[PDB]
């Protein structure tokens, strides 16, 4: 079955760097768009960025457009998210999502998530 | 560069460029005008506050900017009046599969352009639009894409063996794996032990209910004569002879073994990597025989049609529990014909074998 | 603040039926879509179904089409999930979720979830 395993989250002082991973399996990874979403404490889910199937197009939210960088490796079936200059409002649980071709949703699968805190 | 209703001098990126008329409106005046149009006025009064502006897809484009510069309660009434006064139903909300942008789409065409990424996709299968899909069903289109994906055909028959899943007979969980060389399968979800070729149970010690079984104290199963458990011991040539005699085609050339197995890790995916001899369609020896047996099982070919007398006697003692004995006056053909006749009439093929 | 409470989970024999509920509060129920998601053992979240604000359109994942039915009663701010022919692979924690129109977020909040298991 489909499985998304996030890793790389933890504690990091403001202005530091952090790189997240999301190992995917159970589907044709090279055929779907992938994305990252986050949920700050006591707030609603927020979209971060989305990458096209083979990686020609990347889309970012306005708050992370130049600070974050999304990338993927179809030969390794893993999605990456490079986070630079982390600010206090970046503390959230980070999920990797799998794009869907089914009517009614842009994503059909989310991972378990990794917690990220900034001091 | 100034707001067309209040005159406030702001840069172009500090205002909202209204798509239908390109009259720049500051955020506050854009907000305050459209709520009172929703609060006290009617839906027809959602006209632009600056300029003057029956194709009412303008609501689909206005819904985007209204979602940004409006309160949630005011944005809820806009949806309420849109359905209670214009549509008589909820608006059709489409999510772009390539950029994850949601937008209202109420048009005639099957193709829809995303207002964000500007790529066109089919409204049914949500895949990117191509000239090939025009005039064809979505089922015909996505199969044309699979029939043109170089990485898909490069896997060869490994995709065919994985498409034939291993369904557990009691929990019905589907495993997109090949059977391989060993028939024993242990289901993670229900702890059931069964044969992956005939779906019969692997009975533990002293749990086999079959009569006349001489290995009741051992882990074992009972397989029909056309299960891979037995046909794996046939040579590839004899398996092909059963196919050729029924005009069933089979691959010998590719159209390490790339058949995906599962690697035990603290399960990872790992290729078979076994030797791929010539004439085995670029597969392993065990995986090529699995490929031939699946063709044999799909057409319900009877391997007993190639049995000789010794094989027919072994099959008679196994499935009928009677040691055959030749009758007076019979020659080897007649003795063989009588045993083959009784076996095919009393013992059917695999009743649970996937075909 | 948004609040969601699931109910109706339990142990079901293979092939049986079950109906889940969800009581919502803290927001205008009529103005948002509602969706069900589930967490299989060892997995994250799998989208199950989605219903439009007044129920005009109902969407389903391919693995539940014909077996699951999503419905809502805006008069009581309640979301329902009728589940028929439950199989072992349907064992998961089912979460109530409040929909959203924002980009990349088909839902912004989801509840505590109720456990549903199918016996073998
Ligand atoms: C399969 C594993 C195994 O060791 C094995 C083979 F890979 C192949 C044969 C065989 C090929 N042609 N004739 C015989 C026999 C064989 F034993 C396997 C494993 C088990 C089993 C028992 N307990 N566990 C935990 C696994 C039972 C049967 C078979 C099998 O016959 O395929
Ligand atoms: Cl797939
Ligand atoms: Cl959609
Ligand atoms: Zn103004
Ligand atoms: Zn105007
Ligand atoms: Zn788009
Ligand atoms: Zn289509
Ligand atoms: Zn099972
Ligand atoms: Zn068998
Ligand atoms: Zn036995
Ligand atoms: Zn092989």
């Amino acid at each position: 079955e489909v499985q998304l395993l996030e890793s790389g989250g933890g504690l990091v002082q403001p202005g530091g760097s952090l790189r997240l991973s999301c190992a995917a399996s159970g589907f044709t990874f090279r055929g779907y768009s992938m994305a990252w979403v986050r949920q700050a404490p006591g707030k609603g889910l927020e979209w971060v960025s989305t990458i096209s199937p083979i990686g020609t197009y990347t889309y970012y939210a306005d708050s992370v457009k130049g600070r974050f960088t999304i990338s993927r490796d179809n030969s390794k079936n893993t999605l990456y998210l490079q986070m630079n200059s982390l600010r206090a409002e970046d503390t959230a649980v980070y999920y990797c999502a799998k794009g869907s071709y089914s009517r009614g949703t842009p994503f059909d699968y989310w991972g378990q998530g990794t917690l990220v805190t900034v001091s | 560069q100034e707001c067309a209703v209040c005159g406030w001098a702001l840069p172009h990126n500090r205002m909202q460029a209204l798509t239908s008329c390109e009259c720049t409106i500051c955020p506050d005046c854009f907000r305050q005008h459209f709520t009172i149009a929703l609060k006290e006025k009617h839906i027809t009064d959602m006209v632009c506050p600056a300029c003057g502006r029956q194709l009412l897809s303008y609501f689909s484009t206005l819904d985007i900017q209204l979602r940004e510069s409006l309160e949630p309660d005011a944005y809820a009434l806009f949806h309420k009046k849109l359905t209670e006064g214009v549509l008589m139903r909820d608006p059709k909300f489409l999510w772009c599969a390539q950029c994850s942008f949601g937008f209202i789409y109420e048009r005639e065409q099957l193709e829809a352009t995303c207002p964000q990424c500007h790529q066109t996709f089919c409204v049914r299968c949500k895949r990117q639009w191509e000239e090939q899909h025009r005039g064809r069903s979505c089922e015909d289109f996505q199969n044309w894409k699979r029939m043109n994906d170089p990485e898909y055909q490069a896997q060869g028959l490994a995709m065919y063996l994985q498409e034939n899943g291993i369904d557990c007979p009691k929990c019905k969980f589907s495993y997109a794996l090949a059977r391989g060389g060993c028939m024993h399968f242990h289901c993670t979800q229900c702890r059931h032990q069964f044969c992956s070729g005939c779906y019969n149970a692997f009975y533990a010690k002293n749990k086999c209910p079959e009569p006349n079984c001489r290995v009741k104290k051992s882990l074992h199963g009972h397989h029909p004569r056309d299960c891979l458990f037995y046909l794996r011991d046939w040579t590839a040539l004899r398996l092909q002879k059963l196919l050729q005699d029924n005009n069933v085609m089979f691959n010998t050339e590719p159209p390490g073994c790339r058949v995906i197995e599962q690697k035990e890790v603290p399960l990872r995916d790992e290729a078979c990597g076994k030797e791929t001899p010539a004439g085995y369609a670029g597969l392993c020896q065990a995986h090529y025989k699995e490929y031939l047996v699946s063709l044999i099982n799909a057409h319900s070919l009877d391997p007993a049609t190639l049995y000789e007398v010794e094989e027919l006697e072994t099959a008679t003692e196994r499935y009928l529990h009677v040691r055959p004995q030749p009758l007076a006056g019979e020659d080897p053909p007649a003795y063989q014909a009588r045993l083959l006749q009784k076996l095919t009439e009393e013992v059917p093929l695999g009743q649970s074998i996937p075909r």
